[PDB]
């Protein structure tokens, strides 16, 4: 059993009011069964695209989730993951102004 | 130059009546195929995913894989049945097969198998073999498998002939994608950890190789910490390089980015 790592990053330089894409890249986990949510101000984002699941040279799995978003000054984004390796869901917040 | 072609199979067995097998295929870092469990046919993820194979050649190849997928699932469920309660459910099996292409017309092929996240079995030369330290209960089933000369011959054909043949065709047909150049866009921010961590973000570049460094004038800052290559969803890359800096020492720092797409014209951003 292996714990997922999570990295959250935007496709383009974040500009408030400008359409962009936020990525949540989830890696190093096993077994391959996993639930990934992207969050806007603590609420699940409905339209989130998932890449096909794949795996690395060390056999650990990875997958990319992404969603279209327009950054504002006050909106906060996160990626929350549920996996059998963890008793509690793991949440990582988008860094921008942290 | 060097290209690795990887067929990646992911099979999950939760119990007697629940299994799924999904596959993806990669040429270098570009996905060429996807084969979902709930699809009868292999799906193309590029215009050129059929390479230089004729429709008939592809159909023959696909049918073999279709037969294989059903056969593999039956064989494993039967292996588990005759393995109670040595190693029971859930069971994860992964298979990684393909060939690495080298300058000239040379290549080396591979077929590796992992059980519960651990490498246990390879096909090598003319036979399946367990790797040193693999569970001993695998010995007899691998010997049984090795008695199937039909499967052995087919695997030999696939690794020795079919793989490099198919990949040569992919490399010709996929040339404009494989040799594409996408320009990085960079930006600077900071995050916590008085010290601050300065961040140089580099995004949207292709191909993968890239040089990112924090600089004070001509001096490379050896505190520069490069992260991992992270994929964007549009077949480009993302990387960041950080530098932890004392408060009031930020002035004079720059991030320099070198990339093949920029033709010698580095991006330089100033903090
Ligand atoms: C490989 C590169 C070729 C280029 C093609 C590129 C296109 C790729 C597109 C999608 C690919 C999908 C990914 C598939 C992965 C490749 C797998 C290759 C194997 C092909 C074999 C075909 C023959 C066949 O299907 N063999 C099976 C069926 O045989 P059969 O008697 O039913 O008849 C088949 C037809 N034949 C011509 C007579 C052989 C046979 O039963 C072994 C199946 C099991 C083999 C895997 C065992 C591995 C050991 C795991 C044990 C450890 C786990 C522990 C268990 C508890
Ligand atoms: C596929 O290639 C392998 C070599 O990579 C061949 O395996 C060799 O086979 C001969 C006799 O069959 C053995 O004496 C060698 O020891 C094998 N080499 C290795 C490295 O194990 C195999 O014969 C080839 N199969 C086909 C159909 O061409
Ligand atoms: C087998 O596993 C699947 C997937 O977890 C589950 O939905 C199903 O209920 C299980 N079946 C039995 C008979 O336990
Ligand atoms: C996967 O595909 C097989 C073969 O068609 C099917 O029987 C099985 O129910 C599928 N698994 C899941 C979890 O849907």
């Amino acid at each position: 059993q292996k714990t997922p790592q999570i990295q959250v990053y935007s496709r383009h330089p974040p500009e408030n009011g400008k359409p962009n894409i936020l990525n949540c890249y989830v890696t190093q986990f096993h077994p391959p069964h996993i639930e990934i949510q992207m969050l806007k101000n603590g609420k699940k984002i409905p339209k989130v695209e998932m890449s096909d699941m794949s795996f690395s040279k060390d056999w650990s799995f990875y997958i990319l989730a992404h969603t279209e978003f327009t950054p504002t000054e006050t909106d906060t984004y996160a990626c929350r993951v549920k996996h059998a390796s963890m008793a509690e869901p793991k949440t990582v917040y988008w860094d921008r102004d942290m | 130059k060097n290209y690795t072609f990887r067929c990646l199979q992911m099979s999950s067995f939760a119990n007697r009546s629940w299994s799924r097998t999904d596959s993806v295929v990669w040429l270098g870092d570009l996905q060429t195929h996807r084969w979902s469990n709930d699809s009868a046919t292999i799906s193309f993820t590029k215009p050129w995913s059929q390479g230089k194979l004729s429709n008939q050649q592809w159909e023959k190849l696909q049918h073999m894989f279709q037969v294989y997928r059903v056969s593999f699932t039956r064989d494993i469920q039967e292996l588990v049945k005759m393995m109670s309660p040595k190693e029971d459910y859930p069971i994860e099996i992964q298979l990684s097969a393909g060939c690495e292409m080298y300058p000239g017309n040379a290549s080396e092929s591979f077929l590796h198998v992992a059980f519960q996240g651990k490498y246990v079995v390879r096909f090598w030369g003319t036979s399946w073999q367990t790797v040193p330290g693999a569970p001993s209960w695998l010995d007899l089933p691998i010997k049984v498998l090795n008695a199937d000369q039909g499967t052995s011959a087919t695997v030999q054909m696939l690794l020795n002939d079919t793989c490099p043949l198919f990949v040569r065709g992919l490399l010709e047909a996929g040339k404009s994608d494989l040799e594409k150049q996408e320009k990085p866009v960079a930006w600077l921010s900071s995050v916590p950890s008085g010290h601050r961590q300065l961040v140089c973000h580099v995004s949207g570049f292709y191909p993968k190789p890239v040089w990112v460094m924090w600089m004070r004038g001509d001096q490379e800052q050896q505190g520069t910490h490069r992260g991992d290559f992270l994929p964007n969803a549009d077949e480009t890359w993302y990387l960041q390089a950080t530098l932890d800096v004392e408060a009031g020492e930020e002035a004079g720092l720059a991030c320099r980015v070198k990339h093949s797409s920029l033709g010698g014209q580095d991006i330089i951003l100033y903090w």
